[PDB]
């Protein structure tokens, strides 16, 4: 019964955790077609009726089945990342917390700023009883009490990693059998870890990823009560077409310079418009008619908004769109105020934000370039040139391909984790002491079997 | 220093080696305060030198203000810097930055709410969730999984994730609340 | 089969003037730095017509009152009361307008969303004219380097 | 030019020392080498610390090696400074 409820279930997940990525493409594709019909959308005629006008008349059925699909399909993306990268983040920061505790002993040697969420939520899941749920290594409680449980104290130790050391005692030693039964209901609810599933909830609802799609879906929604909620849909492209991550990383390499490049325009402009206020306010009448001049500087937020809004936007500056000079005893002031505005807002600043761009064009090229040569000239393991391994015909690239491959490092570090620890040979347990200790000597770093059996092998 | 001049002069050696377990201690403690630099003698033999740094110069020099100093003076030298006169910038440079290391040495006299806030708003959001399990209102489910229908498993799963998408929605609403009524 | 039709239309000779970039090889590194990166161009493109159609859409559902184009009062000559020519307006007219679609829409002081709408059309001159512009010039700058 | 001229400070300062300006790959024969070298051997702080040691010490109290450097700083001789060497390079056969 229990366990073929569970079995679809964990079939259900895994069919939505393989489609999550054809059912984000969906979701754009959905968004673009809704868009698309939106293009046809008109207001008609004392309140105005918005009504999607078209020969057709097939498009409204159209343009509710699609809204429907597309927040169909928000749903099932969200799902879907839940089945497919939740579980990536747990690991991860699980891995992070068991490290933090064992070789830094973040809640036993010293304590979390209370600046860090992270840290301060991460208390939790220490006393859980599920803990390294995703983590490979299930020792991690059991290497923390070992290091630090004789001199911080056996017990608080114990009490803040939640071991039941009595417990433990009682069963190792003569104890009673009691049988357990997992199809009783209310065993199964009272399996599940509360604590751990509270503190995976804060984990998963502070991922950014996921919160980005519970917005796609809360738009998606809004979108069935007005429409055009769905032109918000069309910014996952940036994210769904990585072509355009690198366009874009040319405006966002150098964000914070362009940010402080227009709050120094601002600047500019306010100092400007102090001056206009303060020399040339008779030259910021606006109205053509006589009767009522319309003054844009008489008060400062006003010549101030003026100057932001006209003036930099002007393609000659502020001279383009306020009096004409001639005949006044200020006429050479006021030459030299335009001029300096043209020249150093209109010219200078946008081409700093021009400079900014390319300069971030050039350095995503120089560093793609840097990464290239280096994996080109030098191998990524022991860090020994390409032209040493060349003396030999083809040589760097069997080294690197066989000797000294980071994928046959990946796979071995799989092979060690998968095997038993007792099976393991006298390298494979040399390697694996190291790993746990974290000690990355094992790792050849200047050295390899050609350099030091040079003079044997040849 | 006498134990730290033996082992790297004699790299080689068990019983110096021992010495040094059996000092691991004292050279802990004064591996901070241990200078250790290297010169040309006057035997025309590159000769290694052991001083003694000050705590108070080694935190005058980790002042960030000193660090500025000196990726400025790093910045300097390596561009507009010649081999000659690399030694005597360099020294210019160490003299200016003694001389203020020891005016501030001389000059020297002997978030969270936000974070709480949205700590809290994600006990209690989360706490909303999981209430119906604790209050054991499996009853109905039960009732409702008393015959199978595939459709009754969609809907429950389909369910449980709406409601997480529903306490997220909560979380959300009650962090903005929050950060409004701080800013206010 | 272009020559044989500038027999019937003499200006259909006008299409062998495309052929002096492959008869001068000079023409092939002036022309690479827009083809080494013609599809980044193309994505710009995309993306200015993306962003463009997301202002109309704002302008549509809430600066509708400003795009009155006609200046006789007998007819207003409206270019956003429907979505097709509110983004043919934007596309057409303020891309190619030196400060952006405030230079050609409507004066909007004195109304409730003044200041909204001066936001529309500083936004609009700083991602669309500025930057998006910039970007083209970096990529064909970036070409050449 | 600034984009370069910084790439160019962190190159130098990751290929070659400081003081005595050898290239960072001879170091890095012995794993980790050349950091070993430019944090412990040659630290342009630790020779920034050795002359304030140096200035604040009694000119009396100077050892042989103390007051060697010491004449060549007051006469301005850079000499003693290791250019070329060090003791891995002098030591290179008895070391290992
Ligand atoms: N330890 C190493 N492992 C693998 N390749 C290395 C290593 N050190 C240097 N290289 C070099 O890296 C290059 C291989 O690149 P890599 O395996 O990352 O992907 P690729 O060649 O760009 O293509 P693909 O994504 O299809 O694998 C080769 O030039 C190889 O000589
Ligand atoms: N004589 C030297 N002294 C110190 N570092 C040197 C020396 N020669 C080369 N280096 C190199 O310089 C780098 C150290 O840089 P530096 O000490 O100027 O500051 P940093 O690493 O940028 O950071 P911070 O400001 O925190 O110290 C290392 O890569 C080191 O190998
Ligand atoms: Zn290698
Ligand atoms: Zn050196």
């Amino acid at each position: 019964f229990w366990k073929k409820i569970i079995a679809y279930q964990q079939k259900l997940l895994n069919y939505f955790a393989r489609n999550f990525y054809n059912m984000r493409m969906l979701a754009l594709f959905v968004a673009f077609a809704i868009n698309f019909i939106l293009l046809f959308y008109k207001v008609s005629t004392i309140a105005v009726h918005y009504v999607l006008e078209e020969s057709s008349g097939y498009m409204e059925p159209t343009l509710r089945i699609l809204a429907i699909l597309h927040t169909v399909i928000s749903f099932f993306c969200i799902i879907g990342y839940y089945c497919l990268k939740v579980p990536l983040v747990i690991f991860k920061r699980e891995k992070e917390v068991a490290r933090k505790l064992e070789f830094d002993g973040l809640y036993i040697t010293e304590q979390p700023s209370e600046d860090d969420i992270k840290g301060q939520w991460d208390r939790l899941v220490i006393n859980t009883q599920s803990f390294p749920n995703n983590y490979w290594d299930k020792f991690v409680k059991r290497k923390v009490m070992d290091k630090y449980g004789e001199f911080y104290g056996r017990d608080r130790i114990s009490e803040l990693l939640g071991m039941d050391k009595a417990a433990l005692d009682f069963s190792d030693a003569r104890e009673k059998k009691k049988p357990k039964k997992d199809s009783s209901l209310s065993a199964v609810l009272n399996s599940i870890d509360v604590k751990y599933q509270m503190w995976k909830l804060g984990v998963v609802f502070t991922d950014n990823s996921f919160l980005y799609l519970a917005w796609y879906m809360t738009m998606s929604v809004l979108g069935h009560y007005n429409n055009f909620f769905f032109a918000a849909h069309l910014l996952d492209i940036a994210m769904g077409f990585k072509t355009l991550r690198t366009i874009l990383s040319s405006v966002t390499h150098n964000g914070k310079q362009l940010v402080l490049t227009v709050g120094l325009l601002a600047v500019v402009v306010y100092l400007y418009t102090v001056v206009a206020f303060n020399f040339f306010r008779k030259f910021y009448n606006k109205s053509e008619d006589g009767d009522t001049p319309d003054m844009k500087c008489d008060d400062m937020l006003t010549c101030y908004m003026f100057h932001m809004y006209v003036g930099v936007r002007a393609g000659g500056g502020i001279g383009d769109e306020i009096e004409d000079p001639a005949g006044d005893e200020y006429e050479i002031y006021r030459i030299i105020f335009d001029i300096t505005f043209f020249f150093f807002v209109i010219v200078i600043l946008l081409a700093i934000i021009q400079g900014l761009i390319i300069d971030a064009f050039g350095e995503l090229r120089d560093q793609q370039e840097q990464v290239k040569e280096d994996m080109e000239t030098k191998c990524f393991i022991c860090g020994i040139g390409n032209d040493y391994f060349d003396t030999v015909p083809h040589g760097f690239e069997t080294h690197t391909l066989q000797e000294h491959n980071l994928a046959n490092y990946l796979f071995f570090l799989m092979y060690l984790i998968n095997k038993d620890e007792t099976e393991h040979t006298g390298q494979e347990s040399y390697v694996w002491k190291m790993y746990q200790e974290r000690c990355w000597e094992f790792f050849p770093a200047g050295d390899c079997f050609r350099k030091q059996y040079e003079d044997q092998l040849n | 220093v006498l134990l730290t001049n033996l082992s790297e002069h004699m790299p080689n050696d068990t019983r110096l080696q021992t010495f040094l377990e059996l000092a691991e201690s004292v050279l802990n403690y004064f591996q901070p305060f241990l200078g250790r630099i290297e010169i040309m003698g006057s035997a025309k033999r590159i000769e290694r030198v052991y001083f003694e740094i000050s705590e108070s110069s080694r935190t005058q020099w980790e002042k960030p203000q000193v660090k500025e100093s000196k990726r400025q003076f790093i910045f300097d030298v390596v561009n507009e810097g010649g081999e000659k006169e690399k030694m005597e910038l360099f020294v210019n440079f160490c003299e200016d930055t003694i001389f203020e290391m020891q005016l501030a040495a001389q000059i020297s006299e002997s978030s969270i709410l936000t974070v709480r806030s949205a700590l809290f708003a994600l006990r209690y959001n989360i706490l909303t969730l999981m209430r119906m399990l604790s209050l054991k209102s499996l009853k109905k489910q039960m009732k409702k999984v008393k015959k199978m229908t595939v459709k009754d498993m969609v809907t429950a799963f389909f369910s449980s994730y709406w409601s997480i998408f529903m306490t997220l929605l909560h979380f959300v609403a009650s962090v903005f609340r929050g950060f409004f009524r701080i800013i206010c």
